């Protein structure tokens, strides 16, 4: 029907300027009277840029952006900091 | 069966959805904005709802 950009808060989308320059990071906001665009990227970085010099936008796939892959992958299975005295391979149940 | 691709999934994300974002940015777009002039309304109601 039709959405406005509220709902594409925190997206992550690429955006190509009018200097050919590609760029691409999460919105964190948008202002209507000036169309100001902030975009914060997983590199930990916050960046203000005004839409009018966007030339063209587009969203990126979710996960695997960078990486290519062709599995489900249904669980992330991340285990960074946080350890325990338990270790899992595979999966706890088999055959089951 | 089989299938010509190995991925078929569902989810939803459709490619021109990302052009009424430009789409937006560009210009107010509307209902209508390049055919010849008709009759039509155009309700503004201060709150939205998608069930009731």
């Amino acid at each position: 029907m039709g959405m406005s950009v509220a709902d594409f808060y925190g997206s992550n989308v690429e955006v190509l300027l009018n200097n050919d320059s590609k760029a691409r990071g999460v919105i964190t906001n948008f202002d209507s009277s000036n169309s100001i665009l902030q975009l914060r990227l997983a590199n930990d970085s916050t960046k203000s840029i005004v839409t009018k010099d966007i030339k063209d936008l587009r969203i990126l796939p979710k996960n695997e952006i960078m990486p290519k892959n062709g599995t489900k992958s249904p669980s992330t299975n991340s285990t960074k900091l946080k350890s325990a005295e338990t270790y899992s391979s595979k999966n706890k149940w088999s055959m089951d | 069966g089989a299938t010509t691709k190995e991925k078929n999934i569902s989810v939803d994300v459709d490619a021109d959805a990302s052009s009424q974002l430009l789409s937006l940015l560009k210009s107010s777009t509307a209902p209508s904005d390049l055919a010849t002039p008709q009759p039509s309304t155009f309700p503004q109601p201060p709150v939205e709802s998608h069930s009731s």
